[PDB]
């Protein structure tokens, strides 16, 4: 199924001999990069200084 | 004739980023493979309504340069090449008048609105410069008073009346399609169909989306 | 496909795998928003814009009638479930 | 000549048919529909639906009723589920199918047992005939159809003035080939000559715009000379 | 669907020719109509 569309089109199709046309074999979805965490300034902040 | 031409596929939609969730979903079977290829079914369905409504016209016909129709005035239906879209004014005034990512996905009309302006326009200059011929084969042009009067031929009413009469007839055509300009214009309830379609597939897709706002 | 691959952009999407054409063909494969694609010639899938059809100016004129001489007793095949 | 058309046309659509694999789209699409909505269901028995098997013969062989009944529930309430859709489906197909079938019967009834005057709901033309051919499931229509071919422009006007009074065409089109004026079928180029039997007067001269003078042939002085 | 194929119908009765089915195409006798693009939808002028 992976190796190329036209294979991926076989198993959505389950026919090895696949008609002309346009087949919606899966979904795009773009993988988030990295991750990011915000939060605010400390407010009860030690007296350490 | 179409609806809004929607696709929602589950693997998105009851399951987000969530693996688990897309591995429960799979024990239950073939539900979304159903759901999925009704729902293409449904779009290729409108598509197969448009091409099938507008789509009658083989050869894309041209309105003459010159509107010389014996009296008739069709600019307000014919496009306007003012607007950078060929749409008539009519045709602009009903655009005006009618007026979501969780998986739901619109999909794209395969005729913009530019081409079934374009089909629109060739059914409009061939039944003005043709008449009926232009769907029974070759378009055959014709000029428009002699068609309207075919046409009060068709319904009883001999050729008599309309060369008779061709500037009243005109002047009544024309005031017509002005009073149809300022109903539309004025009444906001003319498009009562299509705004009523629009927003039940707006209305269904936000009950859709509200649903995962939902406990169960 | 690897991106780069005669990478073609529309409102329906980033078609990839098909060069586009800048003529006109009649739809074969609809791609959406009025692109289509069909394989022809050495042998590669191209998208193009729709052709709705060949654009027929028709002669109008306030004195200009056509009027056939010939016809054509023509069957036409409509299969009905 | 229209007897060879007709056959010719006849043996055409049997040519196409033969080459052509999806010239029967329509019923091969609602057979496909239906064996996929079968197979599908049949599919669904084999979809766990969050039961332990997909069999009701192994879990009935592996549970005692107390704890097994939580299982056949949920297979039970999985394949009602998968059969109420696939009844729905069904339904909702029935009701594509029988509107497919009241336009078959419709069409049966003023294309084959009549003529239809409705433009392009029997073939793309002037509908002339249909003949109904069983197939598979459903119904194959042999629209005969006129369909004009080859065109001349012509000149035209709206009227014909003999005598100062209006003639306009009982049935047909005024056309000129230049400096003779004909009056023609609309859908065939049939000239003929212009005479009262198919021009009646109407009005005056002067009312209509666009009329061309021109002689009109009245049969009676012929007769009366002699 | 169903209002679509009754629009295919309208055009190809109408627009495409002229229909004698009474109160098919606009109150009266019908002479004419002229599609108009509409958003998701298609109206009719039932020149009558
Ligand atoms: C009208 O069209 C028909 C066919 O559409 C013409 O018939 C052809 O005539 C030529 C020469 O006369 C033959 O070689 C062809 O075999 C004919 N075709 C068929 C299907 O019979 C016809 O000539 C055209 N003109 C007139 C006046 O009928
Ligand atoms: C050093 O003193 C300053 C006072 O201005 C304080 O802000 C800072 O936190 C102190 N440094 C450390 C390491 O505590
Ligand atoms: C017909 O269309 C408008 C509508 O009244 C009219 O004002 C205009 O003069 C006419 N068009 C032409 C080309 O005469
Ligand atoms: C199509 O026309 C544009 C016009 O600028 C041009 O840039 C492009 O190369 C053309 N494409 C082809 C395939 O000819
Ligand atoms: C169509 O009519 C025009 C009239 O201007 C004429 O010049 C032309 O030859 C006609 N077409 C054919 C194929 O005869
Ligand atoms: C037009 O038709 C008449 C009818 O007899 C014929 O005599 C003439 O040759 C035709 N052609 C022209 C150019 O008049
Ligand atoms: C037809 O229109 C032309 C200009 O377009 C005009 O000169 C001529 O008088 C008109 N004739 C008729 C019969 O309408
Ligand atoms: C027909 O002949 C009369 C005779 O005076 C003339 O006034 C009129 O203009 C002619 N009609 C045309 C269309 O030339």
């Amino acid at each position: 199924c992976a190796l190329d569309p036209l294979s991926e089109t076989k198993c959505t199709l389950k026919s090895f001999t696949v008609e002309k046309g346009i087949y919606q074999t899966s979904n795009f979805r773009v993988q988030p990069t990295e991750s990011i965490v915000r939060f605010p300034n400390i407010t009860n902040l030690c007296p350490f200084g | 004739v179409s609806m809004t031409k929607t696709s929602v596929d589950c693997t998105m939609y009851i399951c987000g980023d969530s693996t688990e969730c897309s591995n429960l979903l799979l024990q239950y079977g073939s539900f979304c493979t159903q759901l999925n290829r009704a729902l293409t079914g449904i779009a290729v369905e409108q598509d197969k309504n448009t091409q099938e409504v507008f789509a009658q016209v083989k050869q894309i016909y041209k309105t003459p340069p010159i509107k010389d129709f014996g009296g008739f005035n069709f600019s307000q239906i014919l496009p306007d090449p003012s607007k950078p879209s060929k749409r008539s004014p009519i045709e602009d005034l009903l655009f005006n008048k009618v007026t979501k990512f969780n998986g739901l996905t619109v999909l794209p009309p395969l005729l913009t609105d530019e081409m079934i302006a374009q089909y629109t326009s060739a059914l409009l200059a061939g039944t003005i410069t043709s008449g009926w011929t232009f769907g029974a084969g070759p378009a055959l042009q014709i000029p428009f008073p002699m068609q309207m009067a075919y046409r009060f031929n068709g319904i009883g009413v001999t050729q008599n009346v309309l060369y008779e009469n061709q500037k009243l007839i005109a002047n009544q055509f024309n005031s017509a399609i002005g009073k149809i300009q300022d109903s539309l214009s004025s009444t906001p309830s003319a498009l009562g169909k299509l705004q009523d379609v629009v927003n039940q597939n707006a209305q269904a897709l936000n009950t859709l989306v509200k649903q995962l706002s939902s406990n169960f | 496909y690897s991106t780069g691959s005669n990478v073609f952009q529309t409102r329906a999407g980033c078609l990839i795998g098909a060069e586009h054409v800048n003529n006109s063909y009649e739809c074969d494969i609809p791609i959406g928003a009025g692109i289509c694609a069909s394989y022809q010639t050495s042998q590669s899938i191209i998208a193009y814009t729709m052709s709705l059809g060949a654009e027929n100016s028709v002669a109008y004129s306030n004195n200009s009638i056509a009027i056939p001489t010939n016809f054509t007793i023509s069957v036409t095949t409509e299969i009905l479930p | 000549l229209i007897a060879n058309q007709f056959n010719s046309a006849i043996g055409k659509i049997q040519d196409s048919l033969s080459s052509t694999p999806s010239a029967l789209g329509k019923l091969q699409d609602v057979v496909n529909q239906n064996a996929q909505a079968l197979n599908t269901l049949v599919k669904q028995l084999s979809s766990n639906f969050g039961a332990i098997s997909s069999v009701l013969n192994d879990i009935l062989s592996r549970l005692d009723p107390p704890e097994a009944e939580v299982q056949i529930d949920r297979l039970i309430t999985g394949r009602l589920q998968s059969l109420q859709t696939y009844v729905t489906q069904q339904l909702i197909r029935a009701a594509e199918i029988r509107a497919s079938a009241n336009l078959a019967a419709t069409k049966m009834s003023e294309c084959v047992l009549g003529q239809s005057k409705r433009v392009d709901f029997c073939g793309k033309g002037y509908h002339l005939m249909s003949f109904p051919q069983s197939a598979p499931h459903g119904v194959v229509f042999l629209h005969v159809t006129y369909v004009p071919a080859q065109e001349k422009n012509f000149t035209t006007a709206p009227a014909i003035c003999h005598d100062g009074k209006a003639h306009f065409p009982r049935e047909g089109v005024f056309v000129s080939n230049g400096t003779h004026w004909f009056v023609t079928q609309r859908n065939f180029y049939e000239p003929q000559i212009i005479t009262t039997d198919n021009t009646f007067v109407s009005g005056n001269c002067d009312v209509v715009i666009g009329i061309v003078n021109n002689t009109v042939y009245d049969p009676l002085q012929p007769e009366l000379d002699s």
